[PDB]
RNA sequence: AGGACCGAACCGACUAAUGUCGAAAAAUUAGCGGAUGACUUGUGGCUGGGGGUGAAAGGCCAAUCAAACCGGGAGAUAGCU
RNA sequence: ACACAGGUGGUCAGGUAGAGAAUACCAAGGCGCUUGAGAGAACUCGGGUGAAGGAACUAGGCAAAAUGGUGCCGUAACUUC
RNA sequence: AAUUCCUUGUCGGGUAAGUUCCGACCUGCACGAAUGGCGUAAUGAUGGCCAGGCUGUCUCCACCCGAGACUCAGUGAAAU
RNA sequence: CGAUGUCGGCUCAUCACAUCCUGGGGCUGAAGUAGGUCCCAAGGGUAUGGCUGUUCGCCAUUUAAAGUGGUACGCGAGCUGGGUUUAGAACGUCGUGAGACAGUUCGGUCCCUAUCUGCCGUGGGCGCUGGAGAACUGAGGGGGGCUGCUCCUAGUACGAGAGGACCGGAGUGGACGCAUCACUGGUGUUCGGGUUGUCAUGCCAAUGGCACUGCCCGGUAGCUAAAUGCGGAAGAGAUAAGUGCUGAAAGCAUCUAAGCACGAAACUUGCCCCGAGAUGAGUUCUCCCUGACUCCUUGAGAGUCCUGAAGGAACGUUGAAGACGACGACGUUGAUAGGCCGGGUGUGUAAGCGCAGCGAUGCGUUGAGCUAACCGGUACUAAUGAACCGUGAGGCUUAACCU
């Protein structure tokens, strides 16, 4: 359950260490993102050698959440940290070459088929 | 009521293996890649068990690559293929939510062996 | 708060119409002793349904 | 037409592909017809039904005679359904749950659960005023209820605190799952109004 | 709204309400008959009648539980020795309510509560 | 050693809520400042109204203060209501 | 002005834990506060808990939450040393 | 600038975005040297701003525990 | 002026149309896409943040859109008090000075238990013309009306190319509403456990008290949202703007003067709720009362012995109903509540004793004990025989009329 002012750890290796959600996209008065929704990001902490510098506004996808993801069967998949993968605003597609940690099945929405191939689990 | 209890008792799979909380369980799970039908593994420590008959469930915690994962399985679902037990923990609590705050050496648990 | 100008005898009456409390009109009779009391309550002497309850 | 039936909790049906569809268990006993109203007498075409069973005492003479007219047993309560021109039924006929075997979706009507004297926060989804930052004795109150001199008045249909629930409500187009003929049940997807034991007027979906 | 709930608050906090039943349950067993307010009498049934069941099986753990409740070794002695075997054949319903009008000083609906024996 | 430090008694009165025909004509509840000194307090003195006193706010001088209170001039005066 | 949750100087200072006249529970001794009985709506007051987020609230982190003890290790710019 | 009117001056820092803040520029409407000027450590229930931690402050309210409110008996006001 | 509380914000709104989006159209310097303007259209919708007291404004990022206004520049007996207008103090400035300045700067009590109108709920009375219990009908009133993007049509029409549809259809979102608690969770001072201090039951052990539930860990039912179902519709009637057909007046022409069609989220229905106090008080169904007498100003008069029905109320046990009334279930020809029994659940291996240990403790009996509101049973306790109100065949005038 991600929203404005939610800080996120970054799953991919684009450069950013910690980011912050400045907006949830895809509708007016939209409260939350999660599961595999697009959000707008600002970079609050970045490594020196990364592709993206600090204080840069760009898009992202929420890959992991603490509140979790509900299945069709009634089961739920939670995690121990809110996490996202950074994207290239207009182009979309992931910036980083590789993704650390697991990512859920509900991310399988084509456009993100690049993201699932790189991820190690699920 | 009897009308509900009759509807619950027919659906329940009558061969669930007994496991306690603190058991290192390996759940097999049916997953679907569009047309395919695979059996995923999910090995991890059982943190909580909810018994409500048909509505029963249990939380499996797995410290996978990177960060921890926590999966609630609906025991009587047809997605759950099988629930094998690897180890049995010598814990004396029903719910093991304190293991969320621990990691690595602190998070490990004593073995039952009785 | 505060009335703009005073109500009447009439209004005051009209409000009190419902304040009138009703009577019982439903007194029991004890089988043995023949004493009057409320329904499902014990008698003054100490009876209930033709049997001695309390001295 | 429609049938009357008591709510008997909720369960979930696990479909073989995976999905655990949440279902309401409605027991729908032999709904038996007490009166057939028609255009000659009544000015409209309809059937009055009954179900369950009262004890031989709690039913009064006026009601018990009404049942002797038809010949049926004194079922608890009475309900009516409007006929859709083509269909025609007889007095003392016993309608069963098999009427819902063909249909896909159903409107379930019932009596919603009584919440009592509810506030504007709960009843009308009003936003509570600032919990602190100076606030004095007005956290969950409605606030303003009108303008000033102009209306010199509160408008009718103003959202205010009052009786919430315990009202007849209709959840429309609930998808039927299973029609247990033998046990006399009607499993519908989702949740229907009222608590376990409350009466549910089920009928086919008007929004087709 | 309190749907499906149980236990009367009786205009008291929890620790008080649990104590005043511990006293009154102790008093009922000693004297075998009590005058109290109709709801207090009704809610005394929920406390006392479980002590009489516990008192049927005389042993140790049950004595220690029945002492953990009540907190008077006298009442635990009147249970088990007397009221345990005396209510052996009877399956529940050890106590009886009898309404006895109203309280003079405040018009509270009074009610006698007693054990079903007094012989 | 200290107009030193933390912190009860004691002295204060920064914030908030409650109270606002109050429990109270200034308080209560939770935090708050000083707490061996320019400290605080008991008992008795002294200073009197254009006067006192004032680490100075026109503060305080018996719930009254940019001139107290009580009696008197006195039924002041009022082109005002 | 009241049988008014205020104000009022000195003296006596038991046990256990504690640095302690703090605090907790007790002793001696004293009291349960002069309307009660029900019910268990909104709403107000005083509190407790809270999924995910974590100042996005607001004039302002107001208010809550949080930190907190003892011993030891360690502790920067600046400095009137 | 507790002083700046035009004014949210212009540039820089911080922020995704800063009429506030911090650093600088002088075009000081109308600073300025004991009605003191400029500095400066320490101190402050002081004014302004930022960060961490923490939180029902909020997104967005939910339940629970007491005291009233509500009903019954007794006593019984007030402003207008 | 013997007081009409002045900015801004919050909460709550409501109307206007001079429409910001969505809907329908004309022209276009309209190839398509996208516009430009204009016409009809007020059904529904219409940001979150940074700065500042701000309204406004600029800026960042969304959105289909981020409409302009009225409503005491809506709303302080609803909240706040940042601003502006008390007393303190300071800066600049003006004044010899007291002081002064929409110049600035720091600090600075926001009272009221609701009589009436109004509004949201909820009852008692009487009425509706014998009484009673049910089930409807519907006059009338209210609710609801948001919309993205993805794919399909189709890379089709259109276009040198790049680009790229209308018209239909399907899917899945957001927001909003209704319901519910099966799931995921929250809560859970009435369930279980650990454990700090101290006091108690003589003491050990084992309990309990108090410490904010002492502090915590879990958690049944219930209530619940972040959880899971469902909803806005297709359909029709009459139209707005507009497009037409035939066709004069006016040999023609021209959408109209006769006649005949289309035409939008608007309007009337359709969907949901309330609803015969709809005094115009409707219908259907069933049930119950079929006894005497006197009395006078012989009247729908007033009486008297008897009878008391259907039914209701009262009382009791009560409820997933409820402030109180009310509403629903049950009252021994009985599962209404409590208990009791058996589960289920929850906690997590009670107590005693036994053993290993120097001791703490560890096992063993033992997934034990204890288990609130859960479920299924069970008359063991309490729901009493009765009383009580409610009556005695129901006006007049006609008309259709059966013997
Ligand atoms: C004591 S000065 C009061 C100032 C005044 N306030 C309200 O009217 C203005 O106008
Ligand atoms: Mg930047
Ligand atoms: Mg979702
Ligand atoms: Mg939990
Ligand atoms: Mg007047
Ligand atoms: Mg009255
Ligand atoms: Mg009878
Ligand atoms: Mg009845
Ligand atoms: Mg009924
Ligand atoms: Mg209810
Ligand atoms: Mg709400
Ligand atoms: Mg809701
Ligand atoms: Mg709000
Ligand atoms: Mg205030
Ligand atoms: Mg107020
Ligand atoms: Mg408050
Ligand atoms: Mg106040
Ligand atoms: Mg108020
Ligand atoms: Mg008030
Ligand atoms: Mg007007
Ligand atoms: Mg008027
Ligand atoms: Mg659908
Ligand atoms: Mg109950
Ligand atoms: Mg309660
Ligand atoms: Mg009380
Ligand atoms: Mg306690
Ligand atoms: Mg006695
Ligand atoms: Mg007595
Ligand atoms: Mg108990
Ligand atoms: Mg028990
Ligand atoms: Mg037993
Ligand atoms: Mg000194
Ligand atoms: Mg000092
Ligand atoms: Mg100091
Ligand atoms: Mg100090
Ligand atoms: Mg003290
Ligand atoms: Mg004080
Ligand atoms: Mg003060
Ligand atoms: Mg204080
Ligand atoms: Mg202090
Ligand atoms: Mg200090
Ligand atoms: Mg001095
Ligand atoms: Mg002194
Ligand atoms: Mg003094
Ligand atoms: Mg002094
Ligand atoms: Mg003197
Ligand atoms: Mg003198
Ligand atoms: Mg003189
Ligand atoms: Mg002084
Ligand atoms: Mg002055
Ligand atoms: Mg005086
Ligand atoms: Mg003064
Ligand atoms: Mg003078
Ligand atoms: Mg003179
Ligand atoms: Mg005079
Ligand atoms: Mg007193
Ligand atoms: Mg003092
Ligand atoms: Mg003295
Ligand atoms: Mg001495
Ligand atoms: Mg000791
Ligand atoms: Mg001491
Ligand atoms: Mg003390
Ligand atoms: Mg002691
Ligand atoms: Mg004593
Ligand atoms: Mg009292
Ligand atoms: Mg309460
Ligand atoms: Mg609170
Ligand atoms: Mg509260
Ligand atoms: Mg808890
Ligand atoms: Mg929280
Ligand atoms: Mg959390
Ligand atoms: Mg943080
Ligand atoms: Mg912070
Ligand atoms: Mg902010
Ligand atoms: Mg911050
Ligand atoms: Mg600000
Ligand atoms: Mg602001
Ligand atoms: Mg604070
Ligand atoms: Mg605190
Ligand atoms: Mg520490
Ligand atoms: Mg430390
Ligand atoms: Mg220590
Ligand atoms: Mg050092
Ligand atoms: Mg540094
Ligand atoms: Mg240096
Ligand atoms: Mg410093
Ligand atoms: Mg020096
Ligand atoms: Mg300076
Ligand atoms: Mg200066
Ligand atoms: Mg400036
Ligand atoms: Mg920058
Ligand atoms: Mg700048
Ligand atoms: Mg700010
Ligand atoms: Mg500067
Ligand atoms: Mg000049
Ligand atoms: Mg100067
Ligand atoms: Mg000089
Ligand atoms: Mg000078
Ligand atoms: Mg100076
Ligand atoms: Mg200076
Ligand atoms: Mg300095
Ligand atoms: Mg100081
Ligand atoms: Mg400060
Ligand atoms: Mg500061
Ligand atoms: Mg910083
Ligand atoms: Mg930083
Ligand atoms: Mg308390
Ligand atoms: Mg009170
Ligand atoms: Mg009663
Ligand atoms: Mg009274
Ligand atoms: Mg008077
Ligand atoms: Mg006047
Ligand atoms: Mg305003
Ligand atoms: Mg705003
Ligand atoms: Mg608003
Ligand atoms: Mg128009
Ligand atoms: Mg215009
Ligand atoms: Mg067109
Ligand atoms: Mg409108
Ligand atoms: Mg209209
Ligand atoms: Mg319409
Ligand atoms: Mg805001
Ligand atoms: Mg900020
Ligand atoms: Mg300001
Ligand atoms: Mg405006
Ligand atoms: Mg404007
Ligand atoms: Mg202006
Ligand atoms: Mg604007
Ligand atoms: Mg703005
Ligand atoms: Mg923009
Ligand atoms: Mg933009
Ligand atoms: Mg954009
Ligand atoms: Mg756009
Ligand atoms: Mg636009
Ligand atoms: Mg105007
Ligand atoms: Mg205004
Ligand atoms: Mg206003
Ligand atoms: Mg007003
Ligand atoms: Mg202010
Ligand atoms: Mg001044
Ligand atoms: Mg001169
Ligand atoms: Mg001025
Ligand atoms: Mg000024
Ligand atoms: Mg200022
Ligand atoms: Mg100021
Ligand atoms: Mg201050
Ligand atoms: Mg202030
Ligand atoms: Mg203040
Ligand atoms: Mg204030
Ligand atoms: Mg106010
Ligand atoms: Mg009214
Ligand atoms: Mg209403
Ligand atoms: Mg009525
Ligand atoms: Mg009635
Ligand atoms: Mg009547
Ligand atoms: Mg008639
Ligand atoms: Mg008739
Ligand atoms: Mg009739
Ligand atoms: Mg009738
Ligand atoms: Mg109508
Ligand atoms: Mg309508
Ligand atoms: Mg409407
Ligand atoms: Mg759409
Ligand atoms: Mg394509
Ligand atoms: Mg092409
Ligand atoms: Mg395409
Ligand atoms: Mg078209
Ligand atoms: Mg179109
Ligand atoms: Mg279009
Ligand atoms: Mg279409
Ligand atoms: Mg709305
Ligand atoms: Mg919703
Ligand atoms: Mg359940
Ligand atoms: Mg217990
Ligand atoms: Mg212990
Ligand atoms: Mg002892
Ligand atoms: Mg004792
Ligand atoms: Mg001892
Ligand atoms: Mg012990
Ligand atoms: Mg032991
Ligand atoms: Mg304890
Ligand atoms: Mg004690
Ligand atoms: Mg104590
Ligand atoms: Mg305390
Ligand atoms: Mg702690
Ligand atoms: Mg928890
Ligand atoms: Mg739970
Ligand atoms: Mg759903
Ligand atoms: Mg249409
Ligand atoms: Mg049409
Ligand atoms: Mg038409
Ligand atoms: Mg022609
Ligand atoms: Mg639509
Ligand atoms: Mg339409
Ligand atoms: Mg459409
Ligand atoms: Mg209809
Ligand atoms: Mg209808
Ligand atoms: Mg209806
Ligand atoms: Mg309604
Ligand atoms: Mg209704
Ligand atoms: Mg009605
Ligand atoms: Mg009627
Ligand atoms: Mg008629
Ligand atoms: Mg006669
Ligand atoms: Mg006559
Ligand atoms: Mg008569
Ligand atoms: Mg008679
Ligand atoms: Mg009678
Ligand atoms: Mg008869
Ligand atoms: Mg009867
Ligand atoms: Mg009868
Ligand atoms: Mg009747
Ligand atoms: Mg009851
Ligand atoms: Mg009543
Ligand atoms: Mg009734
Ligand atoms: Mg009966
Ligand atoms: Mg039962
Ligand atoms: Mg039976
Ligand atoms: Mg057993
Ligand atoms: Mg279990
Ligand atoms: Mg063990
Ligand atoms: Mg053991
Ligand atoms: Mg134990
Ligand atoms: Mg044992
Ligand atoms: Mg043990
Ligand atoms: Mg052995
Ligand atoms: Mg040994
Ligand atoms: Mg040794
Ligand atoms: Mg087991
Ligand atoms: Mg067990
Ligand atoms: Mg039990
Ligand atoms: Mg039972
Ligand atoms: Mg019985
Ligand atoms: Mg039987
Ligand atoms: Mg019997
Ligand atoms: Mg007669
Ligand atoms: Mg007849
Ligand atoms: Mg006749």
């Amino acid at each position: 359950m991600i929203q404005e002012q939610t800080m996120l750890n970054v799953a991919d290796n684009s450069g950013a260490r910690r980011v912050m959600c400045i907006k949830v996209l895809g509708g007016s008065h939209r409260r939350y993102a999660g599961v595999g929704d697009i959000i707008k990001i600002t970079i609050k902490e970045a490594i020196p050698r990364g592709k993206v510098k600090k204080g840069d506004v760009l898009k992202a996808v929420v890959v992991r959440t603490k509140k979790g993801v509900r299945r069709p069967d009634g089961s739920v998949i939670r995690f121990d940290g809110n996490a996202c993968v950074l994207l290239n605003n207009n182009s979309e597609q992931p910036i980083g070459t590789r993704i650390f940690g697991p990512v859920t099945r509900e991310l399988r929405s084509e456009k993100f088929m690049k993201i699932i191939s790189l991820a190690p689990e699920v | 009521s009897n009308i509900i209890k009759q509807l619950e008792q027919e659906q329940m799979k009558q061969d669930v293996p007994s496991f306690r909380p603190g058991d290192t369980v390996e759940v097999k799970v049916w997953v679907v890649e569009g047309s395919k039908k695979r059996l995923q593994a999910f090995e991890g420590v059982v943190i909580a068990i909810r018994n409500r008959g048909l509505h029963s469930a249990f939380t499996v915690r797995k410290i996978s690559n990177g960060e921890g994962v926590e999966r609630v399985f609906q025991t009587h679902s047809p997605v759950v293929d099988s629930i094998s037990v690897k180890r049995r923990g010598a814990v004396r609590k029903a719910k093991l939510y304190y293991l969320r705050e621990r990691t690595g050496k602190a998070a490990r648990i004593k073995e039952r062996l009785n | 708060a505060v009335q703009q100008n005073k109500p009447t005898r009439s209004k005051r009456g009209m409000r009190r119409s419902h304040d009138a409390l009703t009577a019982v009109t439903s007194l029991s009779v004890d089988k043995t002793s023949g004493e009057k009391h409320l329904r499902h309550h014990i008698t003054a002497d100490g009876y209930y349904r033709g049997r001695k309850v309390i001295a | 037409i429609g049938l009357v039936g008591k709510k008997v909790g909720m369960t979930r049906i696990f479909t073989e592909d995976g999905v655990s569809i949440p279902v309401t268990v409605i027991e729908v006993e032999a709904n038996r017809v007490t009166q057939v109203k028609d255009l000659a007498n009544d000015g409209y075409r309809a059937i009055q039904v009954t179900t369950g069973a009262k004890k031989a005492n709690r039913v009064t003479k006026p009601e018990a005679g009404h049942f002797a007219k038809a010949g049926v047993e004194a079922g608890r309560g009475l309900w009516e359904f409007r006929l859709a021109e083509g269909e025609e039924f007889t007095v003392g006929q016993s309608i069963s749950v098999e009427l819902f075997a063909d249909v896909k979706k159903v409107d379930v009507t019932g009596t919603s659960k009584g919440k009592g004297f509810a506030g504007t926060v709960k009843r009308w989804n009003f936003r509570t005023q600032d919990a602190t930052h100076g606030n004095s004795l007005s956290h969950r109150v409605p606030g303003s209820i009108g303008q000033n001199q102009t209306p010199g008045k509160v408008f009718k249909g103003k959202k205010m605190a009052g009786q919430m629930g315990n009202e007849r409500v209709t959840v429309q187009s609930l998808d039927v799952v299973r029609v247990d003929a033998e046990r006399n049940l009607l499993l519908v997807k989702g949740a229907v109004p009222g608590a376990t034991g409350s009466d549910l007027i089920v009928k086919p979906a008007v929004k087709a | 709204m309190r749907h499906r709930k149980s236990g009367r608050q009786l205009n008291r906090n929890s620790s008080h309400r649990q104590a005043m039943f511990r006293n009154m349950a102790g008093s009922l067993v000693r004297h075998e008959i009590i005058k109290t307010t109709l709801p207090k009498a009704k809610e005394l049934r929920r406390v006392v009648e479980p002590l009489i069941t516990l008192a049927k099986t005389d042993s140790v753990a049950n004595r220690r539980l029945a002492f953990a409740r009540t907190r008077d070794n006298e009442i635990v002695a009147k249970l088990f020795n007397e009221l345990g075997p005396r209510f052996a054949s009877r399956a529940g319903g050890y106590t009886r309510i009898l309404k006895c009008g109203f309280r003079a000083g405040d018009n509270a609906p009074m009610a006698y509560i007693e054990l079903v024996d007094r012989s």
